[PDB]
């Protein structure tokens, strides 16, 4: 936890096997110090509007996982742009983002809850699962959005 | 590598 | 699901630390130390364990130990073979899981782990998948890495992700078109001390290790379907048409891959290959006793019986133990009061056996049974079960590959009373 | 023979696969091109004339031309019709105002023989938009079902996020990159 | 000796001149090191974090970080002022509103004992605005001629036409690649 300041200068590099690790260290150390974890923020923003996918991808992983409790309303708003990406490995990604959200602020549950219902009506087959899922962990009690989609 | 094994 | 991973060994010390929501005190495997402290033996750990504000679920695995962490209700059967899932990868990418080969290869791990446990869900999970998405540890490929900066892990999500078929990469091409298919079979079995059968039956399951390029349509259809009965299937096949056509077509994936499994009908007697004269005296508070052990091939079906070997748990009565083999070679530890016999083959001029003199305790009344008898054996080119392959068609390439298929026999849990 | 230099430029891509792209104007053509070339969104006016980068991808280097779709240039295209394999053409998601004159332009321009031997490819951009059309609705609109003897293939896209413009670059790499 | 990676890199240009770039909200910053580093503008929204892009110039390696202005994360530049040769101070052409805080936060950071062995230069962006202050008055609000034991220099520049943008490098490779 001493040298989060020296790693989190890094976290924009080009060098892509860089920044998986940068990626791990922030993941793991990131509760600790809120305030130097703040700075990884900008660099994952401009990371979710690149043209290749995969990259949208690990950046929305990435962007949820950072519990900054100050970050709240970005990841929001990350989510619900992450919504409709018309990339079905960024809709699962999205999913899984969605159940980090929940896990990280209960207070959204009535906007996840739309945002959950606009996902299950995906054709998609690779994103119905993950969806569910999020369901299941978030609002196990709402049987009313699934019945058209049985 | 292919020795030991039967035709089919 | 899952919180985070604890890799630790049976020595008791804590290897490869993970983390995936929060950080978990590492006091939690205190609990598991304590619980395997209770037990008789390491094989004896419960795979639930509960704490005052975690639960713990466990594998058992290659000496060393896979516990998890959970904190909301999970399925059990979704955490066991998630772990047996990691445990099979980190063999597919390193020959075997060990803690030598964990530590020498922290890193490549620890990012193979960040791949596949998301926020405690599954992200990725198929092999083929997860080759391209972090290459193995190949060196040439590591020598590479250093002299070009190139790296590890990929840049482009692999095709056959958002494919139809998720199981297989896409655009795959080899210069030597072959495939090869392995149908191994296990005779589980329980022998009484009269030889008569108690409970056995055949265990089978087809391997296939693949080499073709492009994207074939393989068939696989045998003789003698009848035989197969409860049989099991990769999501790979296209199970409406087993249903129907009684055929397995199927696109397979790349890389060693495990095709189907089955089991033998209870209605056909399960033709036991291996049978054994056996005899031993335990008189009561006497120094010593006698062994004698002679191992015979019963249904050969005309075939060797090769690769024997003869395990038995002497009790406590026993300190040692004097005994000469026909064949293969004679290993008793005393510590473990384990009796080893390498038998190896068997020869029609001179059936193998083991016999001579036991060195007991002095003093100790004799044990109320015999331990009971396991026996290793391996059968090549021949499959106890009778099933056979019918063809091995091929459909959207233009090639021919080589085509092969095998018949080993290998020893299921064969154990035999007395 | 001594052919090391072709050798040495196909152990790295030698493919270029000339592209023209046309289309309406505001359909976001240029910003799907310098985004290609860059990956940020940069501020812009009206182009009235024509742009040019060089982009490589999966060893392959895409030349896009960026002719302007303003009608005070639009019949110049003829001009660059020679010598291209790739044709462009952007449909703004909900230009159902102008999507008949968008149809009756491609046409015109399938019309013309040099591009006969060329592949179309119709980006959907502006995908983000709500009342935004679906691939289908503008594929209806467009007819590109009626069209015969012409390899073709319509794919969604949002520019603001770039969603599918690596994809459309796959599509053109397997067909522009054909067997020949 | 052995020095032959130095000499093959002075051959091309081997200065670094690392150098940090603050300043205040809608200062115009981060816009600045986009169009350095590319030359277009690009839509960009405030940015929270920090940037970082490499742009070489007159054989001279520059690398700019884009910390951000937003005072939610203002006291963490104190990070990055280790290591540095060179301060980026941006200044709105027209925020005599919020002049008084750019001045006591330039001085904050003059104040840092690892920043004393800098170079400060002073970006007057937003040229173009009509009521716009000139680089005089902007001298005089933020008092550069009080400084004493610090180089200094102020220039005058418009980012939406790049005005002067080459020429404030021109300044730092002459002070920051200076005699030695
Ligand atoms: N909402 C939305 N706007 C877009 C999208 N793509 C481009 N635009 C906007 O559409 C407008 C026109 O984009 P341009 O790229 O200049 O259009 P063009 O096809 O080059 O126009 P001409 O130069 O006249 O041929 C700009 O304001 C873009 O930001 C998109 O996907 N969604
Ligand atoms: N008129 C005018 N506007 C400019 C100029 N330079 C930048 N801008 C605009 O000023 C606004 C803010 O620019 P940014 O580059 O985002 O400002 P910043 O300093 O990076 O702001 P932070 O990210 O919050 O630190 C944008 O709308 C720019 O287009 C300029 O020279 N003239
Ligand atoms: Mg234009
Ligand atoms: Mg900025």
């Amino acid at each position: 936890s001493e040298l989060f300041p020296a790693v989190v200068k890094n976290v924009a590099s080009k060098n892509i096997e860089i920044k998986k690790l940068v990626y791990v260290y922030l993941v793991r150390y990131a509760e600790e110090q809120q305030d130097l974890a703040l700075l990884s923020i900008s660099t994952f923003q401009r990371a979710l509007k690149d043209p290749n996918q995969l990259i949208r991808a690990s950046a929305l992983r990435v962007l949820s996982s950072i519990r900054v409790p100050i970050i709240v309303p970005i990841m929001m708003l990350a989510i619900k742009e992450a919504s409709a990406d018309l990339s079905p490995y960024v809709r699962k990604n999205a999913a899984h983002a969605i159940q980090k959200l929940y896990s990280l602020d209960p207070e959204q549950k009535e906007m996840l809850i739309e945002v959950i219902e606009k996902l299950l009506k995906d054709k998609s087959t690779l994103v119905a699962g993950s969806v569910v899922m999020a369901f299941e962990e978030v609002c196990p009690d709402r049987i009313d959005l699934i019945h058209k989609n049985y | 590598s292919h020795a030991g094994y039967q035709t089919i | 699901m899952i919180h985070s991973l604890f890799l630790i060994n049976c020595s008791g010390d804590i290897f490869l630390e993970k983390h995936w929501k929060s950080v978990v005190s590492q006091s939690v495997c205190d609990y598991f130390f304590e619980a395997q402290e209770k037990a008789a033996d390491v094989e004896n750990v419960p795979p639930v364990i509960s704490t005052p504000h975690h639960y713990l679920i466990s594998i058992y695995r290659d000496k060393l130990f896979f516990v998890s962490v959970i904190q909301t209700e999970v399925p059990p059967l979704f955490v066991i073979e998630f772990l047996h899932r990691v445990a099979d990868t980190f063999q597919d990418y390193f020959g075997e899981c060990s803690e030598a080969a964990i530590k020498d290869n922290v890193v490549i791990v620890y990012e193979l782990l960040e791949e596949m446990l998301d926020n405690g869900f599954p992200l990725a999970t198929e092999s083929n998948i997860l080759k391209e998405l972090i290459k193995p540890p190949t060196i040439l490929r590591s020598v590479v890495n250093s002299i070009t900066g190139s790296s590890n892990v990929g840049d482009t999500l692999p095709t056959g992700q958002l494919s139809n078929i998720p199981w297989r990469r896409a655009g795959v091409k080899y210069t030597n078109n072959e495939a090869y298919f392995d149908v191994v079979e296990e005779i589980d079995a329980i022998i009484d001390k009269s030889g008569s059968t108690v409970f056995a039956e055949i265990q089978g399951v087809i391997d296939a290790c693949i080499k073709l390029s492009g994207m074939p349509d393989l068939s696989l259809s045998f003789m003698n379907p009848r035989l197969l009965d409860d049989v099991s299937f990769h999501p790979c096949i296209r199970f409406k048409r087993w249903e129907s056509e009684r055929v397995l077509s199927f696109i397979p994936p790349d890389g060693n891959f495990r095709l189907i499994s089955y089991r033998v009908s209870s209605q056909n007697l399960v033709a036991i290959p291996v049978y054994v004269k056996h005899s031993i005296s335990f008189k009561e508070n006497s120094s010593c006793g006698r062994f004698d052990i002679t191992i015979g091939p019963k249904q050969n079906m005309g075939k060797t019986i090769e690769g024997i070997t003869v395990t038995v748990h002497m009790p406590k009565v026993v300190l040692n133990m004097n005994l000469t083999p026909t064949q293969g070679s004679y290993t008793f530890d005393p510590v473990t009061k384990v009796l080893t016999w390498d038998v190896g083959k068997i020869t029609p001029q001179k059936l193998p056996s083991l016999k001579g003199l036991v060195n007991l305790q002095s003093g100790a009344p004799k044990p109320e049974e015999n331990p009971s008898l396991n026996i290793q054996f391996k059968i090549q080119q021949l499959a106890i079960s009778g099933l056979k392959v019918n063809r091995l068609d091929m459909y959207g390439e233009k090639y021919k590959p080589f085509k092969g298929v095998k018949y080993v026999t290998k020893a299921g849990k064969f154990q035999v009373r007395t | 023979g001594n052919i090391f230099a072709n050798l040495f430029k196909g152990l790295f891509g030698k493919k270029e696969m000339r592209i023209l792209m046309v289309g309406l104007d505001a359909a976001g053509k240029t910003t799907i091109l310098y985004k290609l070339k860059l990956g940020e969104i940069v501020t812009t006016i009206p182009t009235i004339g024509f742009n040019v980068e060089t982009v490589e991808y999966k060893n392959i280097s895409f030349t896009v031309w960026d002719v302007g779709g303003l009608d005070k240039i639009r019949p110049l295209w003829r001009h660059y019709f020679q010598n291209t394999q790739g044709l462009i053409f952007v449909v703004d998601s909900n230009d159902r105002e102008r999507v008949n004159e968008a149809r009756e332009e491609l046409m015109r321009m399938l019309a013309e023989d040099e591009l006969r031997d060329a592949v179309l490819l119709v980006f959907a951009n502006k995908q983000d938009l709500p009342n935004a059309m679906n691939a289908a609705e503008i594929t209806d609109k467009l007819g590109l079902h009626s069209l015969r003897h012409r390899n073709w293939y319509i794919q969604a896209t949002c520019a603001t996020s770039g969603d599918g413009l690596y994809e459309g670059l796959d599509w053109l790499s397997n067909q522009l990159r054909n067997q020949k």
